């Protein structure tokens, strides 16, 4: 049966040899088709990003990019507060998970929080967390 | 929603 639980746990698992783009865009799909989708997936979604085990996280963050290219002012709008940009932050902050993650990881989250400032300018939140990264020196 | 975090 797949909840975003099981859709999830598919999308990012470790074991995958290559992306499971059946999986991801089930994920997708899934989280419109509920009004509580949208938090569940972003909740379910910042703890897989903050995974040690860089894999996982990556194929995270694949997901939540490929989640954000859609249309869908809900989905837009929980990535869009700092409960989960929150999350986001923690991994490149070396005041938080920041030390202990990979370049990969925390550059992939910088390009997409960037991406998101331009792509959807109405998630304003979005863009004082980036403005702060920068402030911050994170990004350079 | 939250604050946005302390860095």
């Amino acid at each position: 049966p797949e909840t975003l639980e099981a859709r999830i746990n598919r999308a990012t698992n470790p074991l995958n040899k290559e992306l499971d783009w059946a999986s991801i865009n089930g994920f997708c799909e899934q989280l419109n088709e509920d009004f509580e989708g949208p938090p569940l997936a972003t909740r379910l979604l910042a703890h897989k990003i903050q995974s040690p085990q860089e894999w996982e996280a990556i194929q995270a963050l694949t997901v939540l990019e490929t989640c954000m290219k859609s249309c869908g002012k809900r989905f837009h709008d929980e990535v869009g507060k700092f409960r989960f940009l929150n999350e986001l932050i923690k991994v490149v902050s070396p005041k938080y998970l920041g030390s202990r993650t990979s370049e990969k990881v925390k550059n992939k989250i910088l390009e997409l929080l960037y991406s998101w400032t331009v792509g959807l300018p109405e998630e304003v939140k979005i863009a004082e967390a980036y403005q702060m990264l920068k402030k911050q020196g994170i990004v350079k | 929603d939250e604050d946005l975090l302390h860095i």
